[PDB]
């Protein structure tokens, strides 16, 4: 049933039409912050004891993101004061809800609204490619504007932090966005400020898979697979210019000097480096364009480097799975490659494939008999499904008979 | 202004013609026009004797007689009605659109017994679609006999007859055209009389030589029951009915006569058989046997408009005597009469079924008939829907071998059944003993069995019973009436095992959308179940397996398969150990598969190649067999470490 | 001696697996109090079409059918029918929210007529209004709705044909058939229903015009440099891949009714 | 004896309440009435100006307009024809059953260009459905303009007419009853237009009034190309005027125009959609789609008597002039008429397909939607099962992707072959990797791969084609004509094999008939196969799934199953040996009913239990991942 709201007063400042109501206490933990996802029990009442149906009516928490504004006003500051476990029922006045607008078929025009608000858990955003959690970011204060950085980005940053309970001081940092070792900086960094809004004051805590890695140094008494937090200020950025925007030779020039680039961080042992910089040629060539036919031509030996060298980059990083996708794409390319054939095999033999890394290097031998490397596989892997079914022989050799006991037991 | 006025004409010429050639598509009628013409003729005279007695001095059997004679081509009709005077033969039949039977009615007073066939006056001139000539001779009880004769010249005469005195009533003679004698055959008569006459008020009789003498065949012995009250009629006599009526060696189950008064005046007869026919989907005629009848005559067959199909094993008559009808009479002049006559049909049906249902054991041998056309009528009877699902009956879990009804379900559940559980399948041995019971059957929940194939999309239709949904538990995101403690100790088990999780998807990544920790699982390792939405096990073996279905939309609709994972099996803590410890064991990889395909045999799915199925298990025989390893099995460097 | 039986039609669930695949309205806006400038109105819109847009993307891979199509094409019809997606999205809110002449973008905003500072507003509102007009007067119902909302995805092609093709057709005849049959379920009617239908298929086949009108505005106003107005770097991507698409006029339209 | 004479004579009033009343069974009619009296009266003036021109001089444009009022509750038809004279107007229109059409025809040169449409003399009465009152204000070019007025109360009016010239032309005004108004509104005049005159040879004209102004609508702007010489018309030609009649926006695939003149005469248009035609909207389901015009007038569209169900998604055309009408002109007299219509019908049709077949990119176009009812009319309609099968195309063993016909098995056959070898199943490739077709392939006999469940119904009429007869490769004693030397290894083997079939037999008992050694399998340990008499695990599955099942055919068509054995096979040799050993080793009673569930499996049968066989496996697998019992 409708709550007797009207015997309850408003929190302090929130001329923002907050309620300060308290039905439930909470655990005694922080606030959210800036971008925070925010689950929590949602239903309540409209003006008068109107029902409002909602997720929680079905049980179905609510993920809100605080500070961007994708909810009324009044509930994102009722998340933005509340504690886990609390539960307030906020009267919003109606500014701080849809106004004037009325919003039909429930909202009178100038409502007041009770939303009945439990916060149950939060965590910072994911700012990784995939829901690993390996870069967290919890947003202070600032951020402004749409544009954001990107790689090739020169970006005036001014960055302090932590490493374990340990601090890195504050020092100012004018880059280009990529080079995370010439920062000597972890790679989240680099996937975390091209995330970040001009002005914007943020917390971002890494992960070892983000976290100081081969770019790990002593120095800084970090280990590789650091546990990291920092406390960045992006002041300003002048960002690349993008694929949907660039020249046909602008691609394949950009291109060559990226293949050389992650030529060297490969030798140099940067394989997670020169990955990064190996997928910048994929995306500028395999992007729409129209080339002329020797631009088309330089474009197709780039596209192959690329996926030859992802796929060793993988190999080496031991992602082997991985490495038979890149060395898939490099073989659609040339079906007779010789490396992308012989890496696809060994990709195989890797997580015991045997049957197909065989096919692999008996291909390989037809094509390059003389691949000395494919006979020594070839070889190998024979060998290895010969142990194996040693074992399953051992392993059934009385099966049918231990099996005509156990079922007479 | 200066106004001509004149009345309207009519050309005799054309429209001899036209009610010849235009008004009737089958010949065969004109028998059924001079038999209603004489069970007029002869109402009327009863009528008379009734104040009067002496109108029958002259004679006092009311009936017909039909005398074909092979041998002149004719066919003479005979009865004993009141019969014509020389002026009214004149006038009736010399008038194309007079009738003399809608003037007697119109003399007559209100409460009268009376109902009479005919209005149009047309209707005699129909002789002449089988006819050369025609022949009328009459006797009226207040004149001499007289003799009319024509064909179709325009102009008509009238004499004095000379012949055997008829005592009283009129004799039509027909001479037929050379291409016509076939309907001086016996068994065409008898067809066509059966077809169109038959609960006339008087008997008919036919006479034919046979090896001579004169054979008397009466027609017409089975009388009209459903005009007399039934309180009144004995479950004997509506048998007997029954049987004549279907030509049908078994009696009826059921039988329901009823009568509708007020703007279209109704007496209904509806039986239930105790077979279904074995033609009943199959045949091509229409469906619905209802016969309709307009004062007893018989007006239409085979209308899909009086029943919805469902009801298509009713047999039964509806007769009225006020509906309006086309010059043929041979259909109704206005279809929105069908709209009521079928709104009222239909309920009586439904009555009768309630009725029916209280006895329990008579039920069982209605519904093991017509089970099949309740359901469609769930699908199909929006307005219904509501009282036809009391009718279901359905095995479950808790009911041994009896069927019982939803309303059953519902008052032996337990407090926390908020929803009704059921399972479909391919028989009740399969479900009864499906994994996805089991956990149901723990905790004493009674799980409704459904078995015919058509049950899958009665459930669409239906939704809920009471208020309480069904939840099939085969789908996925279950609910069951859990503790909190078992709930907190499910999602303690989901921090196990999350390695298995992403292994196990990636064996099988192209074949399984995910792969979970599930609860529903106390006996079995593993299990498949459908996503919330698209076809499930059985749905699509169903809709593969039609005759006539065009499988494009099998691109569209499909079941989105999830492996559930039982974590409290020992081959699954086995393979957790296992893979932890090394996540490429080939073992793994192929003992994961071989789960999968054993889950969906399990499941209800079929294989995609059973072939390669077949081929595991064989393998795994030859090794624990011992059979040889010999049949069984077979058994510059640097180019590739260069960076580009 | 053995024949075929006869079926019972299966009951399609096509309309009810798009209300269950379709995206929540999205919240988006700027205080009321700071003033309406053109440009402020228009950026704000932008960020909320971007939104709206990669919505819309999740939204048809969740279509059956649609799923199905090479990759590629899924692009493609996403791209040239974007915005015909989104002009029917908005028409949809603005006349179930109100009988007037306001464009409803989303709960936190609405433009009335006097806030319709913007040339393009002022000379292509008829249009978007005329949407909103259009499903108000004839009383569209939510099925209705939906499948034609499926149907303006597939309205357009490039004229070379997608990979897919055959499937392509396939899908397209089979949302016809759920849309005459979300006509039918409201109608109750016999040849009323086409005529339901032509009422309906001449809207999808005039917004068109509705597009192409507004496609030249936002491409002037992206091009240009006349207003300080900020895109989604998802927008400026659209943007120029698809300008030379129309411009080039190799985007063939699939007009279902001609009369 | 005297004889006294009379004539017939009628009773007026009755006769004017039947014509009214009892003869229509609609109210669209009376448009449709109006209508065609209106063509005839333009094709009267038409015909003379031929002769005479100067026929014309009071108005050359021939056309009929429809005006209604909604104001005066009125409806006018206006057309520009012949116009009748004082002395017409009183004996056509007051005498019932007159018609001047008719003696028009008659008094024509016999080689006059003319059909009309009319000859019965009660259609004008029609109006009186609808109308309280009507109004006839016509002109001909010979006489003074006259009203004539009824309210069919038994008498009319003639007055001269007063009022506004006409020039020429007959202008038929209904005063409406008060509560049959839907006929003014625009929509539903123009829904009954179209329905029953669309091919009306002269144009007509709507007038309504809106946002105002007269808005002038032709309706009829389709010709009736089907009175062309078919020479003479484009593919463009026919294809508009296919959309046109079906409301399309896809063109036709395929048409046929033709013509019979015999003792019936007449003209048709059959179309073959590119498409398979569907009710998108509410219709009867199962309507046919042939309609029936007499002098392009509409009479019928559903009568299934015209063309067999198999052949329902030709759309079309027939026109025919000269066929007996009801009085109605709904229904067609004498329906043996419809007989002989459709034997033609169906001829062409096939004439059509065969056709297509020339074209191979094009019949596959055809085949994918419609070969579904090749199949059914193999079943049904037998008299054409010598024609209809030379349309059927299937996925063989030997044509990779493409689908050839049973000509080209027969073209491939080997000399030895008196069979044609086919398979049934549920996919392709369950098909193409099944073990029964492992040792045709073996000896190079190709299969032909039959995969929609409507094949098992088909497959059992087609018993012969070109004389040779049609075989399954699932079924006992299939013959393949391969050397006795084989035979003769059987025999010598069955000596030391009988012993398993023997202890095999006792196993599984009342699960089979019986166990045989065979020869058709290379690789597999064994299968399972249907007798010679019987029904397949196709036929099982697939009637367990037709929903409107009976119980006695369940019962009946269960299939007998028959077990073979490859003995050549080392599981076989291995179990032969311990089964001699020990006849009752717990080892053997296992070992053999898992094969027996695995051969149903891959031999296409629904394992039943189905929880034992998982319930084996998993003990299996616990042995093989090391799991102890305990
Ligand atoms: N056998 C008969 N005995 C006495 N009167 C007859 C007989 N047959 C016909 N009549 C008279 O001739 C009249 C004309 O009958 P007819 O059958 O032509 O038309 P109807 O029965 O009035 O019309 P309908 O076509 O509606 O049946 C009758 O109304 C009746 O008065
Ligand atoms: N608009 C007109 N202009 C000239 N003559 C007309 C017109 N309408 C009717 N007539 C005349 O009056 C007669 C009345 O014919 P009516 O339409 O009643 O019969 P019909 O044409 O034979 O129709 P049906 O055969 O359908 O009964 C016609 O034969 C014709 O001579
Ligand atoms: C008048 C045009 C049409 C506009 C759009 C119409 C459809 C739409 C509906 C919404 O709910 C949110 C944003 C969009 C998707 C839109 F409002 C903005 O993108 C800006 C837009 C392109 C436009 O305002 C511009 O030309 C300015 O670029
Ligand atoms: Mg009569
Ligand atoms: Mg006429």
């Amino acid at each position: 049933a409708p709550l007797p709201m009207e015997g309850v007063d408003i929190s302090p400042k929130q001329d923002e039409g907050v309620l300060k109501v308290i039905k439930r206490e909470g655990t005694g933990t922080e606030m959210p912050m800036i971008g925070d996802r925010v689950f929590v029990h949602y239903t309540g009442w409209l003006l008068d004891g109107t029902k409002f149906d909602s997720s929680l009516d079905r049980k179905d928490k609510f993920s809100f993101d605080l500070g961007k504004g994708e909810v009324i006003k009044a509930w994102d500051i009722a998340i933005a004061t509340m504690k886990v476990g609390e539960v307030c029922h906020i009267t919003c006045k109606p500014e701080y809800a849809y106004g004037s607008a009325g919003s039909p078929p429930k909202i009178p025009p100038n409502a007041t609204l009770v939303f009945e608000v439990e916060l149950f858990e939060f965590k910072g955003e994911d700012l990784t490619e995939e829901e690993d959690g390996g870069i967290i970011r919890r947003i202070q204060t600032r951020g402004e504007g749409y544009a954001k950085p990107n790689e090739g980005a020169i970006v005036e940053v001014a960055l302090e932090g932590y490493y374990k309970d340990k601090l890195f001081d504050q020092r100012e940092l004018r880059f280009e966005i990529g080079e995370g070792e010439n920062l000597d900086l972890p790679y989240g960094l680099e996937r975390a400020i091209q995330r970040m809004e001009k002005g914007e004051h943020s917390i971002v805590y890494l992960k070892p898979s983000y976290a100081f890695g081969s770019v790990g140094k002593e120095k800084f008494q970090i280990p590789p697979n650091a546990e990291l937090k920092y406390e960045l200020h992006l002041k300003s950025f002048e960002k690349a210019k993008e694929s949907w925007e660039m020249n046909s030779e602008e691609k394949l020039e950009q291109s060559t000097i990226v293949k050389e680039r992650g030529t060297v961080y490969f030798k140099e042992g940067k394989y997670k480096q020169a990955l990064l910089q190996y997928k910048k040629i994929v995306s500028w060539l395999e992007y729409e364009s129209s080339f002329s036919n020797e631009e088309a031509q330089k474009a197709q030996a780039l596209r192959l480097a690329s996926h030859l060298n992802l796929a060793m980059c993988h190999l080496k990083l031991q992602a082997f799975s991985a490495a038979i996708e890149s060395c898939n794409k490099a073989l659609e390319l040339d079906s007779n490659n010789e490396k992308g054939l012989f890496r696809r095999g060994e990709a195989h033999l890797a997580v015991n494939d045997f049957e197909l890394a065989r096919a692999d290097f008996q291909k390989v031998l037809q094509l390059y008999p003389n691949n000395k490397a494919a006979k020594t596989q070839l070889a190998v892997c024979q060998q290895r499904i010969r142990r194996q079914l040693a074992r399953e022989k051992k392993l059934y050799a009385n099966m049918f008979e231990r099996l005509a006991e156990e079922e007479n037991k | 202004e200066e106004v001509e006025t004149f009345a309207f004409q009519a050309e005799i010429a054309q429209l001899m013609s036209l009610i010849i050639n235009t008004f009737y598509s089958n010949k065969e009628i004109f028998l059924r026009e001079l038999i209603s013409n004489s069970s007029d003729a002869l109402d009327k005279i009863r009528y008379e004797s009734l104040t009067d007695p002496s109108k029958l001095d002259s004679g006092k059997e009311l009936h017909i007689n039909l005398i074909p004679n092979k041998q002149d081509r004719t066919l003479t009709i005979v009865d004993t009605g009141i019969g014509m005077t020389k002026a009214d033969l004149i006038n009736n039949l010399g008038t194309i659109a007079k009738s003399g039977t809608k003037a007697f009615m119109e003399a007559l007073q209100a409460g009268a017994d009376i109902s009479m066939i005919g209005q149009f006056g047309v209707g005699f001139y129909s002789a002449y679609l089988v006819a050369e000539k025609v022949t009328v001779i009459t006797k009226h009880n207040d004149d001499e006999q007289y003799a009319w004769e024509s064909s179709a010249g325009g102009s008509f005469t009238v004499r004095t007859d000379t012949g055997e005195p008829m005592g009283r009533g009129t004799k039509v003679i027909l001479h037929l055209k050379e291409d016509q004698t076939e309907y001086l055959e016996e068994r065409r008569i008898k067809e066509i009389v059966k077809k169109h006459s038959q609960f006339i008020g008087y008997p008919i009789t036919l006479f034919v030589e046979k090896e001579k003498y004169i054979d008397q065949e009466e027609l017409n012995k089975t009388k009209p029951i459903w005009t007399r009250n039934p309180d009144d009629i004995t479950n004997e006599e509506y048998g007997e009915f029954y049987k004549s009526l279907t030509n049908d060696w078994e009696d009826h189950l059921a039988v329901k006569h009823f009568s509708v008064e007020g703007q279209l005046e109704f007496r209904a007869l509806l039986f239930v058989p105790r077979r279904a026919p074995f033609d009943l989907f199959e045949n091509r005629k229409k469906k619905n046997n209802i016969k309709l009848y307009v004062r007893r005559v018989f007006i239409m067959d085979n209308c899909e408009e009086l029943i919805p199909e469902y009801l298509n094993f009713i047999r039964g008559v509806v007769d009225s005597e006020d509906l309006p009808l086309n010059i043929s009479r041979e259909m109704l002049q206005q279809s929105k009469i069908l709209k009521v006559i079928r709104k009222n049909l239909v309920k009586k049906c439904l009555e009768l079924f309630t009725e029916l249902a209280e006895d329990k054991e008579n039920y069982k041998k209605f519904y093991e008939q017509f089970s099949k056309n309740i359901k469609l009528g769930i699908h199909e009877d929006s307005q219904n829907r509501k009282k036809l699902s009391e009718l279901l009956r359905y095995y479950t879990s808790a009911s041994g071998d009896e069927m019982v009804s939803l309303k059953d379900y519902c008052t032996r559940m337990k407090e926390n059944q908020k929803h009704i559980y059921y399972i479909t399948g391919e028989t009740k041995d399969q479900v009864a003993n499906s994994a996805f019971v089991e956990r149901l059957r723990k905790h004493g929940l009674e799980v409704i069995y459904m078995i015919e194939p058509i049950d899958e999309y009665c459930v669409q239709q239906l939704k809920e019973f009471e208020g309480k949904t069904l939840v099939s538990v085969t789908k996925e995101g279950l609910e069951l009436p859990e503790d909190e403690e078992e709930k907190k100790k499910q999602e303690e088990k989901k921090t196990k095992f999350e390695n298995l999780c992403k292994i196990m998807k990636d064996i099988l990544e192209k074949k399984v959308e995910k792969v979970v920790v599930s609860n529903r699982l106390v006996t079995s390792p593993c299990c498949i179940v459908t996503s919330t939405y698209g076809w499930t096990a059985n749905m699509e073996r169903i809709m593969k397996a039609q005759a006539l279905r065009d499988n494009s939309t099998m691109g569209y609709m499909a079941a989105k398969k999830h492996l559930e994972i039982n974590p409290d099996h020992s081959i699954i803590e086995t393979l957790r150990q296992k893979a932890e410890a090394d996540k490429n064991d080939k073992s793994v990889k192929d003992l994961v598969i071989l789960l999968y395909e054993t889950a969906l045999l399990s499941s209800g799915f079929s294989l995609e190649d059973p072939q390669t199925h077949a081929n595991r298990i064989y393998r795994m025989i030859k090794l624990g067999l011992g059979i040889d390893e010999d049949d069984p099995t077979a058994d510059d460097t640097s180019r590739m470490e260069e960076v580009d | 001696t053995i024949v075929p039986a006869t079926l019972p039609q299966l009951t399609p669930t096509l309309v009810s697996l798009l209300e269950v695949i379709e995206p929540e309205v999205l919240y988006a806006g700027y205080d009321s109090s700071v003033p309406d400038s053109t440009w402020r109105i228009m950026t704000t819109l932008n960020m909320l079409g971007g939104r709206q847009v990669i919505a819309a993307v999740k939204w048809a891979k969740a279509i059956p059918g649609f799923r199905n199509l090479h990759l590629d094409d899924q692009m493609t019809l996403l791209q040239y029918s974007w915005m015909s997606l989104m002009a029917f999205a908005l028409g949809w809110r603005s006349y179930r929210q109100s009988s007037a002449n306001l464009l409803c973008f989303a709960p936190d905003l609405i433009i009335n007529e006097q806030r319709m500072t913007l040339p393009c507003m002022y000379d292509q509102c008829k249009h978007m209004l005329y949407v909103s007009s259009e499903l108000h007067r004839l009383q569209v119902s939510y099925e209705e709705y939906l499948c034609m909302k499926t149907l303006l995805l597939l309205s357009s092609v490039p004229k070379d044909g997608l990979k897919s093709q055959e499937l392509f057709d396939e899908i397209r005849m089979t949302y016809i058939k759920e849309l005459g049959k979300a006509i039918v379920k409201r109608e109750g009617n016999s040849s009323q229903n086409w005529q339901r239908f032509y009422q309906l298929t001449k809207l999808l086949d005039s917004m068109h015009e509705v597009v192409e009108n507004l496609l030249n505005y936002c491409f002037q106003t992206f091009l240009d440099k006349t207003m300080s107005i900020e895109f989604p770097e998802m927008l400026a991507e659209i943007i120029t891949n698809q300008i030379p698409k129309y411009s080039n006029g190799n985007i063939k339209k699939l007009l279902f009714h001609q009369k």
